[PDB]
DNA sequence: TTTTTT
């Protein structure tokens, strides 16, 4: 019953091929490419150990049944949107998912269609079929007809919903970091893990999440295949570099979601404490006009000066994903700013 | 104070006027002014040639002496170089600018209202 | 990597405020009904218009140009429902560039397009009817009625055009929120209630109410799910309140004297109006950015903080800015400061300087060349207009005397070196002037590009063989910084354009691809007529201080006219460049008599002195 | 003095 969320892409147009696998039509269907995936089953170390078990180092998952909700980049603000859910429980189907989540081998249409959970797959499009019927008036059949008879509208409408789901491989290596760590882990979190797990990271931007990934310094091992990150050309090479990445099937894949939460908690403990001190004094200083600008530009230096910030980010950088074996240590942002500026501004 | 100590550590030291002038053998300001007075009068000829010849024989008398500003007059009533109103007094002003380099500014204080009554107005600033 | 940190962790309180501001349901009676907008259409004059309230929220994200207020719009876009807009096409494209550099942003248009502004509205009498506000204290209803009477000739036309969807999808599901998709080409205001207006200080106060008004329109005719949920618009206005201003132009049709007065921008309207600062609760809804990533020099940084916040001008500041003053005849001389943009405080001054620059670049041997530009006036339209102006005696050249600054779609037209127009009646009284253009100069479309072609030698390769004899090439068969290359050639005025070969000017983009653009045709329609065919390119070498507010510059030399010295103009001119090293000026704005208007400055200062205002570095 | 919206 292990549930997977999979961000897919195709070397061709995605919405075209996708709708063409929701009608069981052997006209247009292209290899699905799963480079991003989150697996879950219905404390912090209990969560780490549960995930490290599912994201088996061997490869693929550990559960015997899998419900994969294949998703595209769109808005249901959600960053991805479910397209077709598929239940692989049969031995062969579980075997092909494992070598597509662990090596990056394209999941052929016939396996996408054989496992199609039509009951819940068309439930996502049930409202879409109704609205298209009503609009054009002025189950699988619902779409087979709407597309065969009214293709442009369905394509453009499945293009308005599921917005910008057709981006190219350079787009991914540009917005999801040039590094392999980013390309795997940040794509997993920002798209398929942020909103589901909730927490503060649901409201953080892509650049912020990439910065958090940059400070997630889990021991890097020289890529075995020496595959260049820049060499990646098609969604075939992005997916390969990602699925066989050391950051995708084990401890790092299990520690990243917890580390996002930890880093934010430590940072806000300091940012919020110091914003309270800046807000008490901004409101109760009664100081000179030039001296007010001097104070506020001094307050924010003491709180966010590049050296102080560098020390703080080096104090939250990890060297291991296990929360009970983490190398992160207490940050000296707040304590020092209060012991070097705030008590002396409390000399009011 | 905390602003000044923190600015000295992030941006750099801006050397005082006296130290910068010491590089050009000035321990004597009214003599350095004389040597660059030629550059000053050359820029006057190039951009203000209609009043250039009033600046052929000029004596430099100190006006303001600070640790960041040195204003020095040029009595030989000279003419305003901005408008065409015997209405202005000329003042050479030396400060440290850019990468600790000496900026020599010709400034004129006129009396006519078009020019703020007896207020310093700069006209050109060159290096030394 | 640490540069983003403060923004990353300080935008979250902003995000955790806009959400409740957008998810606050109104009482049933307070929702503007459809019948309201039906009655507005019936009303002819904006006098019997009823005092009604159109509810709205604001969240002001203010700060200097270099503050990070635009990074906040990045975090908002990827987390919240929003319709990102811009006060100018340049600002909209700048936001698109900075939003697509992180994730996907849908094509960002202007707020004017969003509320339905069309061609005929461009030249519309937007200041005609009067209003004696039954006010002090000014009720919000009175302020909204003033802003609707101000824009009666636009609000009325928009309402009439909209009046004279989602209900079908509501009948089935009794789906609706999927109308933005299944039913396409629908206005973007029907799918969100958070409207981000960037550089909103470039919009006048009349627009604020207008936008809210229009919002309710487009959510009433279509009966949007937000209208059923009783949500209200929230206007996230992002802009610099002390580096941007809005101006209103009125043309008197007998004196032919086009006048431009200053106006209250949306930011100033919201900050400085006691009625709006209470209804919108600006204290709990402010986001003042306090950073200048475009200023690392400590000294230039101090001066820019002195001018943004209105702090006393001291002797030290005078001595610092003293190191920039270079003579009047040094800036204006084209031989000096090559590649430095020169700002003047008059369009005539720019028209003089550009002509002088062309003279220099021709006598000392870029290449200057006059390019054909024509003005197609209509005989009947002018005769009817002369009849209606109470003065039927007016020469066509006198028609083109001061209506030129108005017949154009871009202001830069009044600051170009051109030849004289012509009395060339066709019977359409066409006219013909000749603008001079420096080839290989900075050229900025104020058009449809058609790309024709693309270790130091240029690998010149094009789809067709080109021969640039002189300047015209021999091809046989707005934000983007283009490069002028040459003029290859390759309905009543359409026939004449077929007659006289219209030259298509060729531009070179940043990559180097030769993109051939088209021509601009613009109408004049104001009354109490003429379509102008020209090229619409700007040199980016000389401009006005007022237009400089829009875009940042690399190297700047400022020409200040004494007496007209406004410290806001000085601050705007001096803040367009990142580094104080590359900045030269006519005189010292701090040492000369300057009319300082420090009223909004103290308002920001009191905002920086309020516990509920979020100051993000 | 003073731009800008299609
Ligand atoms: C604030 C700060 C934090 C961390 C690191 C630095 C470098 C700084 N800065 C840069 C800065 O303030 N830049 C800036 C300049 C002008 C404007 C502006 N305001 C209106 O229009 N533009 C806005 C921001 C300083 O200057 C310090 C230096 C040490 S200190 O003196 O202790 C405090 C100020
Ligand atoms: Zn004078």
């Amino acid at each position: 019953p292990v549930e997977v969320t999979a961000l897919y892409a195709t070397d061709g147009c995605v919405i075209t091929s996708s709708i063409a696998l929701l009608t069981n039509s052997l006209l247009g269907a292209e290899p699905v490419y799963i480079f991003s995936y989150d697996a879950y089953t219905h404390t912090e170390q209990d969560r780490f150990e549960e995930s490290r078990a599912l994201y088996q180092a061997s490869g693929g998952l550990n559960g015997d049944s899998f419900r994969v909700t294949f998703c595209l980049l769109g808005t249901e603000r959600g960053r991805t949107r479910p397209m077709f859910v598929c239940r692989f429980e049969r031995a062969d189907d579980v075997a092909a998912l494992q070598d597509a989540l662990a090596h990056g081998t394209p999941l052929q249409p016939d396996h996408i269609a054989a496992t199609l959970d039509a009951e819940a797959t068309f439930a996502l499009h049930a409202n879409m079929i109704l609205a298209l019927t009503v609009a054009i008036n002025n189950g699988q059949r619902g779409l087979t007809t709407l597309y065969v008879h009214h293709e442009v509208r369905v394509l453009a409408a499945y293009r308005r919903a599921y917005y910008g789901s057709a981006q190219s491989p350079f787009w991914f290596l540009s917005k999801f970091g040039p590094d392999e760590k980013s390309l795997v882990l940040t794509t997993r979190y920002y798209l398929l893990q942020a909103q589901r797990l909730g927490g503060a990271g649901a409201t953080y931007d892509l650049q912020a999440i990439k910065d958090i990934c940059a400070t997630y310094a889990i021991p890097h091992a020289p890529r075995p295949d020496t595959v260049s990150a820049a060499s990646l050309t098609s969604f075939a090479a992005i997916t390969r570099f990602c699925c066989t990445s050391q950051y995708a099937r084990g401890a790092a894949a299990a520690g990243f979601p917890l580390y996002v939460e930890r880093r934010i908690a430590a940072d806000v403990r300091e940012t919020s404490a110091l914003e309270k001190f800046i807000t008490h004094d901004r409101s109760c200083l009664r100081v000179s006009d030039r001296e007010f600008i001097t104070y506020i530009y001094l307050a924010h230096f003491e709180c966010f000066s590049p050296p102080r910030l560098a020390t703080h980010l080096r104090a939250v950088t990890t060297h291991d994903p296990n929360p009970a074996a983490s190398t992160e240590q207490p940050s000296p942002l707040g304590r020092e700013a209060v012991e070097q500026f705030f008590c002396h501004v409390r000399a009011q | 104070r905390k602003a000044s100590r923190n600015a000295l550590e992030h941006f750099g030291r801006r050397e005082t006027l006296t130290e910068v002038l010491g590089r050009y053998n000035v321990q004597t300001v009214e003599g350095f002014a004389s040597e660059l007075l030629g550059r000053i009068v050359a820029c006057i000829e190039t951009h203000f040639p209609e009043h250039a010849g009033e600046y052929q024989a000029v004596s430099v008398r100190r006006a303001v002496s600070k640790d960041d500003w040195v204003l020095l007059q040029l009595v030989p009533s000279l003419s305003c170089l901005r408008f065409k109103h015997a209405t202005a007094r000329t003042f050479v002003a030396l400060s440290v600018g850019a990468n600790n380099r000496l900026c020599v500014s010709l400034c004129q204080q006129c009396f006519a209202a078009k020019c703020d009554s007896n207020r310093l107005h700069t006209l050109f600033t060159i290096d030394a | 990597a640490f540069l983003n940190f403060t923004s990353m962790h300080g935008v979250q309180p902003i995000l955790k405020r806009i959400r409740e501001l957008s998810q606050q349901q109104l009482d049933g009676a307070q929702v503007p009904h459809l019948q309201w907008f039906r009655d507005v259409a019936a009303l002819e004059s904006p006098a019997g218009l009823p005092l009604r309230e159109f509810p709205f929220a604001v969240y002001l994200i203010t700060g200097n140009a270099g503050s990070g207020k635009s990074t906040c719009v990045q975090t908002i876009n990827e987390v919240l429902d929003c319709v990102v807009t811009g006060a100018t096409r340049i600002a909209a494209q700048n936001m698109y560039a900075k939003l697509s550099g992180a994730f996907l942003s849908r094509p960002i248009n202007t707020i004017f397009h969003e509320f339905g502004f069309r061609g005929n509205h461009v030249q519309a009498q937007l200041g005609q009817y009067p209003y004696t506000l039954t006010s002090n204290p000014a009720s919000l209803e009175d302020l909204q009625r003033r802003d609707l009477t101000y824009y009666w000739e636009v609000i009325l036309d928009l309402t009439k055009r909209a009046l004279a969807e989602f209900r079908a999808l509501a009948a089935l599901e009794r789906l609706t929120r999927l109308a933005p998709a299944t039913h396409g080409a629908l206005p973007a205001f029907t799918r969100s209630n958070v409207i981000v207006i960037d550089e909103a200080g470039l919009l006048g106060r009349h627009l604020l109410t207008a936008v809210v008004y229009c919002w309710w329109m487009i959510n009433a005719l279509y009966h949007t799910p937000q209208y059923a949920a009783r949500l209200r618009p929230v206007l996230v206005c992002v802009g610099s309140p002390t580096q941007t201003a809005s101006l209103e132009s009125t043309f008197e049709h007998q004196k032919l004297r086009c006048s431009v007065r200053q106006s209250e921008n949306v930011l100033t309207y919201l900050i400085c109006n006691r009625t709006l600062r209470e209804y919108a609760r600006l204290s709990y809804s402010w986001a003042i950015f306090i950073n200048n990533k475009r200023c690392v020099e400590h000294e230039f940084g101090n001066l820019m903080k002195v001018l943004e916040y209105g702090l006393p001008i001291t002797e030290e500041h005078m001595q610092f800015v003293d190191r920039f003053v270079v003579p009047e005849n040094y800036i204006t001389n084209p031989a000096n400061l090559p590649g430095w943009t020169r700002l003047f405080s008059s369009h005539k001054e720019v028209s003089a300087y550009m002509a002088k620059l062309h003279a220099y670049l021709k006598v000392t041997r870029f290449v200057v060349f006059t390019l054909p530009v024509l003005t197609f006036v209509s005989v009947k339209e002018f005769d009817e207009y002369r009849r209606l102006t109470h003065q039927p005696g007016l020469t066509i050249e006198k028609w083109l005397t001061a209506n030129a600054s108005r017949i154009t779609n871009y202001s830069q037209s009044q600051d170009q070196d051109a030849g004289h127009m012509r009395c060339e009646v066709h019977s359409l009284v066409v006219a013909r002037n000749d603008v001079t253009y420096v080839l290989n100069s900075q050229i900025a479309v104020t058009l449809r590009k058609l790309v024709f072609g693309f270790e130091v030698a240029p690998f010149s390769t094009y789809v067709d063989n080109v021969i640039f004899r002189g300047c015209e090439m021999l091809t046989g068969s707005q934000t983007d910084n283009y490069t002028l290359m040459g003029y290859t050639y390759a309905a009543n005025v359409a026939e004449l354009l077929e007659e006289a070969p219209l030259p298509y000017v060729v531009l070179r983009d940043q990559h180097g691809f030769m993109s051939v653009v088209n021509t601009n045709i613009s109408e004049f329609v104001e009354s109490i007529m003429a379509i102008n065919a020209d090229y619409g390119i700007s040199s980016k070498l000389a401009m006005t201080i007022t237009r400089s507010q829009g875009l940042s510059l690399d190297k700047v030399a400022i020409c200040f006219t004494p007496g007209n010295l406004r410290l806001n103009s000085a601050y705007v001119a001096m803040s367009r460049t990142t580094s104080s090293e590359f900045l030269r000026m006519n005189l010292n704005p701090l040492r000369e008599r300057h009319e300082r208007d420090d009223v909004i400055s103290e308002h920001i200062l009191s905002a920086l002195r309020d516990p509920n205002v979020v100051i993000v570095y």
